[PDB]
């Protein structure tokens, strides 16, 4: 190991004292001539083979994108209170653990000719990784503050609130574009993960987002019969791929776009041959690779990840129950707001499935967006076992669809979707339940973000701890349910359609605003017991 | 080092005894001692500086974002003069990303420099350990940054020059 | 070839599309306004059909059929061409 | 005839910028 | 038969105390046992591992069925219902050891 040459000796030097060591000099280079025309024409081939792509349904006749341009842009009661808790976070909320070092690797970037992992890996590069990185540093040039740094990360929550109450949920259904309930589940579930889990530089915001417009151009080139769009998903997967490692939760979003690729390429191929609708979106796939490739060569970047694979701590396919196993402990991988969250997107992913079994698909839904929401879901949810660490702050990534699964739970327990009361006690019971078990922890956040907050080390607890009240609620809920199962109760004459019952039918709209309020709260609280 | 504060003490007062009891006879239960003082403190942002190269913890870096991380050249990194770190626990489990075994900074500054703490204090939260700092100087001082002779040349894509060495 | 059968016809593709009922389903209602159908979900619907019955509808013709009714009329206009 | 404007160049455009995509690491 | 040799008082004391003493985790603590059965030991050992991962597949697939259709199709309505039942039920129950 060299930090230098040392000598205790001093005075002139003599001949024959030589000392030559070659520095590996390796990871520090810049594209050849010949590296950056195939890059320059390849990235334009791509655009000029899409741009083929493009006038083929133009060619095959229709009326400009009806919907999938622009849909009204505005704002309503629930659009200030979700930007207002996203903006309020930005100043008092929990940034993630690892902000400082994307940052520091971003900082010193520039200088080093290369994407180095600083912290790690004998200075080895992120190689795929961490294209987002090289915009951080651009970024960083204007200043460096919690506040300049998590902007983009600011935006990315707005646009993505935007992109679920906008453009996902008219596109899911009647009854979800019509109930209220359904968009303040969708932002409640959204905001609950969206602010414990994506405050800083971590790529998780860049793939939440990434996941819903990949699904979004899918679903929006399906119902258009256009194959551009389905080729613009590709594009959206396969940056969003990249963007950490991560990123495999994406393919969740990809391999759901396979199924209408085959209707959309199979219906409009017009007698147009395989190689005229397939060479551009195969073009689309492989577009990321001069991205990925931009500034390091291919052995360089292979031989780098089978490097920091062996050295550093790398976990395989069967480990991530550590992922889930780190969800249940008492720290602040294991807090009441990412307990929560993951333990609620589960539940409105079940109650999905279970839906989607008994009827058709949920009923006021409208059948192939629903099911490629939970499609995306479940291929997510597996695909993030292939991740190489599991820890609980990547449940981040899951942000987008949380949106989406809210606004369709909600949709699919409500009193003319889900008809018996029974059942829809016990599922309040359920929504009890979780966060019974959410509130089963600390309140802990981490780093220097857990200053002064309540119950930063401690179970939030009043009089009796929060954990043991809504497990009796729980319980209580649970013997309505079953007098129901004796009484023989419907829609009508349990009660006589009052604001207070209302609310009580959106159980998941109720559970998770508390949550928001209550993290928001927390780390106001927190800066407020910092007085000075 | 075993802080109160100056307001905890009246106006009314002007002479201090540091009286210290201790009645455990068992081995391990002792006390050490100095006399008193009041620290001469200037905050870390004007002692540190933005334009020194420090060793700033993975962990610590959105909180300490004015003081610059020591950038690296060609395969050669420009030696930390400080170290902000994390508070006990926190790089008691967090510093072994950058341990030797991992190929990090840690492993590279631990041959080269001796680690001098400086003592440090939070704003107001005066018993928090909010981190450490540490003043990072060469065993041999006289040394200066290396004659590095880098030169231009072009290579292929499966090229590969030497195997990359993995930590015990 | 009934007015029923295309009202049916049309009640699966709007079930299917849209999360609206096959009830909902009658001439009486307008697309845009009466029943609450996107931009996007018409195109879908005229996808659907052009799919399923082997029918489309180019020129700006879910413009013109604006009421489920109005759809009747194009689609009974159609069987001049006898392709069953 | 049945629109081979759009047609020819989607396949050399295709071709190209995959293989050009494949071939950018090894250079 | 349970309280045969000691009385309320006896069984009842001791009960509260064992709870003080030994390692008693509460119903939230149920995470530990499956924690437990992904540990590379005789607790997590592939026959361990595999009794409880087929059961609930094997559950999974029979929720999954009655849900579909209205119970599995060959058989019974109610002794079906009734096994799917304790399963579900001694799972949740088994929380509270
Ligand atoms: O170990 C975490 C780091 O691994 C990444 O590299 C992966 C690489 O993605 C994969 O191709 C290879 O098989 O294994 C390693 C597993 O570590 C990067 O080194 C880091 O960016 C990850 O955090
Ligand atoms: O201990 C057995 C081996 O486990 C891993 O193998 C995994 C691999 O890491 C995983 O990501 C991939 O999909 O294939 C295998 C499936 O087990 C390690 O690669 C091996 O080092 C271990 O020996
Ligand atoms: O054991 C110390 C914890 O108790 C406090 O809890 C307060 C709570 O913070 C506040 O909302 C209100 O005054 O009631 C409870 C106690 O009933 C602290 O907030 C926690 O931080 C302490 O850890
Ligand atoms: O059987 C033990 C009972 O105590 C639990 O509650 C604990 C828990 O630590 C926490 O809820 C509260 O803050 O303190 C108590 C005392 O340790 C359960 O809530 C009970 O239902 C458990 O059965
Ligand atoms: O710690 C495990 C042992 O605890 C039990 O004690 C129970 C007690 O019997 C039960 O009635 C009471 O409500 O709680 C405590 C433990 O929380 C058993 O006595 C032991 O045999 C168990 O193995
Ligand atoms: O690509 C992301 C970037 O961030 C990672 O830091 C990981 C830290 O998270 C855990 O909580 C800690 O154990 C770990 O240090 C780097 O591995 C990666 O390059
Ligand atoms: O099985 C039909 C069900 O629909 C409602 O979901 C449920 O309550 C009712 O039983
Ligand atoms: O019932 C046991 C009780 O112990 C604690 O008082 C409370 O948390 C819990 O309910
Ligand atoms: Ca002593």
């Amino acid at each position: 190991q060299i930090v230098g040459v040392f000598t205790d000796l001093s005075g002139p030097a003599p001949e024959g004292l030589q000392l030559s060591a070659t520095i590996d000099t390796r990871y520090s280079t810049s594209p050849t001539l010949l590296k950056l025309l195939a890059m320059i024409v390849g990235v334009a081939m791509t655009v000029i083979a899409l741009g083929a792509l493009h006038v083929l349904d133009c060619a095959d006749g229709r009326r400009h994108k009806r919907f999938l341009p622009s849909r009204w842009w505005s704002m309503t009661p629930l659009d200030g209170l979700v930007s207002a808790m996203l903006v309020w976070w930005h100043f008092v909320g929990a940034n993630t653990a690892d902000d400082g070092y994307i940052l520091t690797m971003a900082r010193v970037s520039e200088h080093a000719g290369y994407m180095a992992n600083y912290y790690r890996w004998f200075g080895t590069p992120e190689s795929p990784f961490g294209w987002y990185y090289d915009l951080l540093a651009l970024w960083a040039h204007v200043s460096t503050a919690s506040v300049w740094m998590r902007f983009p990360t600011l935006l990315m929550g707005l646009a993505c609130w935007w992109v679920i109450s906008r453009e996902v949920i008219p596109r899911l259904g009647a009854a979800a574009k019509h109930s209220r309930a359904a968009a303040w589940t969708a932002a409640g579930l959204f905001l609950a993960f969206w602010l414990p889990l994506n405050n800083g530089l971590r790529p998780e915001p860049i793939i939440a987002l990434g996941i819903l417009l990949t699904w979004c151009s899918v679903e929006r080139g399906v119902a258009t019969s256009r194959l551009l769009p389905v080729a613009v998903a590709i594009i959206i997967g396969a940056l969003t791929l990249f963007s950490g490692p991560t990123g495999i939760a994406a393919v969740g979003a990809l391999l759901v776009a396979i199924g209408p690729l085959k209707t959309i390429v199979a219906a409009h191929v017009s007698r147009f041959g395989y190689w005229a609708l397939l060479a551009p979106i195969a073009a689309a796939g492989t577009v990321t690779i001069f991205l990925i490739f931009r500034d390091q060569t291919l052995a360089a970047e292979l031989q780098a990840s089978s490097f920091k694979s062996a050295v550093g701590p790398s976990l395989a396919w069967f480990d991530e129950h550590i992922r889930y196993s780190r969800l249940f402990t008492t720290s602040p991988d294991g807090s009441v707001a990412r307990r929560f969250a993951v333990l609620t997107l589960l539940l409105a992913l079940a109650v999905s499935i279970a839906m989607t079994l008994r009827k058709g698909r949920i009923p006021g839904t409208a059948l192939g967006p629903s099911r490629r929401i939970i499609g995306i879901t479940i291929i997510s949810f597996l695909a993030m076992m292939f991740t190489p660490t599991k820890w609980t702050h990547h449940f981040g990534v899951f942000a987008g669809l949380a949106g989406c699964l809210g606004a369709l739970a909600a949709v699919a327990v409500t009193t003319t979707a889900m008809k018996s009361r029974r059942n829809r006690t016990v599922f309040g019971a359920a929504v009890l339940f979780v966060t019974a078990l959410s509130f089963a922890t600390v309140n802990g956040w981490w780093y220097v973000s857990n200053f002064g907050v309540p119950w930063s080390n401690s179970f939030p607890e009043f009089k009796f701890g929060f954990t043991t009240m809504l497990l009796g609620l729980s319980v209580l809920a649970l013997l309505v349910a079953a007098w129901f199962h004796f009484s023989g109760r419907d829609v009508s004459p349990d009660r006589p359609q009052r604001r207070w019952q209302r609310l009580l039918v959106a159980p998941l709209a109720v559970a998770t605003w508390a949550l928001v309020i209550f993290e928001v709260v927390s780390l106001t609280l927190g800066m407020i017991n910092q007085y000075p | 080092n075993l802080r109160a504060p100056l307001s905890s003490i009246p106006p009314e007062a002007t002479q201090i005894r540091l009286v210290a009891s201790d009645d455990d006879l068992a081995p391990q239960h002792w006390i050490a001692l100095t006399p008193p003082r009041i620290p001469e403190l200037r905050t870390l942002q004007e002692v540190v500086g933005s334009s020194d190269p420090v060793m700033l913890d993975w962990l610590v870096g959105l909180a300490f974002p004015c003081q610059r991380p020591f950038d690296h050249r060609y395969g050669v990194v420009e030696v930390p003069k400080w170290r902000i770190l994390p508070d006990r626990f926190g790089a008691e489990a967090n510093s072994p990303v950058m341990d030797y075994l991992g190929g990090g900074p840690l492993g590279i500054t631990e041959l080269l420099l001796r680690p001098s703490s400086v003592p440090t204090y939070l704003k107001d939260d005066w018993y928090r350990d909010w981190g450490s700092l540490q003043r990072l100087t060469p065993w041999y001082p006289d040394a200066q940054p290396a004659r590095l002779d880098l030169g231009t040349a072009t290579r292929s894509g499966w090229w590969s020059p030497a195997p990359l060495r993995l930590s015990h | 070839a009934t007015q029923e059968e295309i009202i049916a016809g049309l009640a699966e593709i709007i079930e299917e599309v849209t999360g609206i009922e096959p009830s909902e389903v009658t001439p009486e209602k307008s697309f845009v306004d009466d029943l609450d159908i996107d931009s996007l979900s018409m195109v879908e619907i005229a996808v659907q059909t052009e799919d399923k019955y082997g029918v489309k509808i180019p020129d700006e013709d879910l413009a013109g059929l604006r009421t489920v009714g109005d759809v009747v009329a194009y689609i009974q206009k159609l069987e001049e061409e006898n392709p069953e | 005839s049945n629109h081979r404007t759009a047609r020819l160049v989607a396949i050399i455009a295709g071709l190209l910028g995959t293989l050009m995509a494949i071939a950018t690491p090894l250079l």
